[PDB]
């Protein structure tokens, strides 16, 4: 009958690191290896935590590394072996029909525009993102973009962006070890406010060692803003890939299960009863398998 | 000022509209201190007085050269993905005219106490005797939140759309675009 399995556990592919934020000055961005860190200090208003650039610094250096694993369809825990073979053949059929070429282009775009700079981008006058593919420890291929030219809404083809998409495609296919180093510089202002991640004295800011930072799941959520295939109204752009793809800040739940456009009914239709959806919806469910999680009933 | 330009916040999965409105208002303010003068007026067309919400629209009131200058100047850098625009065009008529003014409230008794101590050489207890805690007034008005660059504070800037009037009068505007005498068409 091929019922769905009870437990499925998909490991996180596209593993990012914690985005350490340091500061410095513009027009010396190639000297950015010994820049001082942006510390989190307390300021009494109550007691809040706030973090600013120093009074002689006008740009923010957010740095993190991103490791792309590959083997997107293979679950790491499952009961029904027949479901495992059917899911493996389904993802194999998908990647054989078309490799990770649209998904890697959208991930390369979300790396290209500095959407991982969450609030530090919206008041910036100039953002530049440097991506270094690191193999064997030194460099393999260096990139350099203008993140403000590549807008957050559109996906536009390019020469170097398709090269980056080919690298991430080679990673996700299981055909080559890829480790990136993602550094971003953003002209915010002299001594302006930066916005690290917010720790649960009502307000506390995240810091790994006396230096502010963004959570890894925040960067992972910013990298997953590729979903343009939901029922689109109100002129909203791409959202983060999620089963019942929802926006908490908007309070709205697109891809509701009343319609047949959520992750779970689409996956049950694609695997069990062999009803293949369109190319964008199977793009979406493979993006959900790349995001990872626990899927399956009790 | 017979020309206008509407700016509407695009919906964003990352941000609430109030945050985007506040950073837009700060960048408009920085653009006006970069520009100079008192000829730039602002408004909020989708206002909600009952729920104290600014809405999702902002509208600038100026001459057409100011609109075409401010539509390409780098104060809109980094927000063109957050914002959708109209075209610099002439306002409709007939329209009532109202003022958009910054209202301030004596919201902290202790700061006015320290001012009275600075200006009358009293102690803390004489300042607490002369100024009680009932003095603190809270406004039931919508507001933007703004980061000062001269001093380092973050303060709520409370706005008031004035009474509708059948005619407009002369005057200037502050560097926030708010009325220190000027009037705007309300449509």
């Amino acid at each position: 009958i091929l019922s769905t399995a009870s437990v499925l556990a998909f490991e996180r592919k596209l593993d990012p690191s914690d985005a350490l934020m340091s500061a410095g000055a513009w027009a010396q961005r190639d000297a950015s290896q010994e820049w001082p860190a942006v510390t989190v200090r307390e300021k009494s208003v109550q007691t809040v935590d706030v973090a600013n650039l120093p009074s002689d610094a006008d740009t923010l250096k957010v740095r993190f590394t991103l490791r792309v694993l590959g083997g997107a369809g293979t679950p790491s825990a499952c009961n029904d072996a027949a479901y495992r073979d059917k899911l493996l053949q389904t993802v194999a059929t998908y990647v054989n029909d078309q490799g990770f070429a649209e998904l890697a282009r959208r991930y390369a775009h979300n790396l290209a525009n500095a959407r991982f700079l969450w609030r530090n981008r919206v008041g910036a006058e100039a953002v530049e993102v440097r991506i270094n593919h690191i193999r064997q420890g030194e460099v393999a291929r260096a990139w350099r973009f203008d993140a403000l030219a590549i807008g957050l809404r559109d996906f536009k083809a390019d020469a170097e962006l398709d090269a980056l998409a080919e690298l991430i495609a080679s990673g996700l296919s299981g055909s080559g070890h890829v480790l990136l180093e993602v550094v971003a510089f953003a002209r915010i202002g002299d001594g302006q406010e930066v916005f690290p991640s917010q720790e649960l004295k009502s307000k506390t800011l995240y810091s790994v060692r006396d230096a502010a930072a963004i959570h890894s799941q925040k960067i992972g959520n910013a990298l997953r803003t590729i979903d343009t295939w939901y029922p689109d109204e109100d002129g909203l752009g791409p959202i983060a890939v999620e089963p019942y793809g929802s926006v908490t800040s908007q309070g709205k739940a697109y891809r509701q299960p009343k319609q047949k456009l959520d992750f779970y009914t689409l996956l049950d239709n694609w695997v069990l009863r062999d009803e293949a959806p369109a190319v964008e919806q199977q793009h979406y469910v493979i993006a959900n398998l790349i995001r990872g999680g626990v899927f399956g009933e009790a | 000022m017979d020309h206008y330009l509407d700016i509407r916040l695009r919906p964003d999965p990352e941000f609430p509209p109030a945050q985007l409105m506040s950073v837009l208002f700060g960048k408009l303010h920085q653009a006006l201190v970069a520009q100079g003068g008192d000829r730039i007026g602002v408004s909020f067309p989708d206002l909600d007085e009952s729920r104290s919400r600014l809405g999702e629209r902002l509208r600038i009131h100026a001459s057409a050269d100011d609109l075409r200058a401010l539509l390409a100047r780098p104060w809109l850098e980094g927000l063109r993905d957050h914002l959708q625009f109209g075209e610099p065009a002439v306002v409709p008529h007939p329209t009532p005219y109202r003022q958009v003014s910054r209202v301030q409230a004596k919201s902290n008794p202790e700061r006015l106490r320290r001012r009275l101590m600075r200006r009358h050489d009293l102690s803390e207890e004489e300042a607490r005797k002369r100024i009680p805690d009932t003095v603190a007034r809270a406004l039931d008005l919508p507001f933007v939140t703004l980061r000062s660059q001269s001093t380092g504070q973050h303060f709520r800037l409370f706005i008031r759309h004035g009474p509708l009037q059948v005619t407009a009068e002369e005057g200037g505007f502050t560097c926030y675009g708010l009325s220190k005498g000027g009037f705007v068409p309300w449509f």
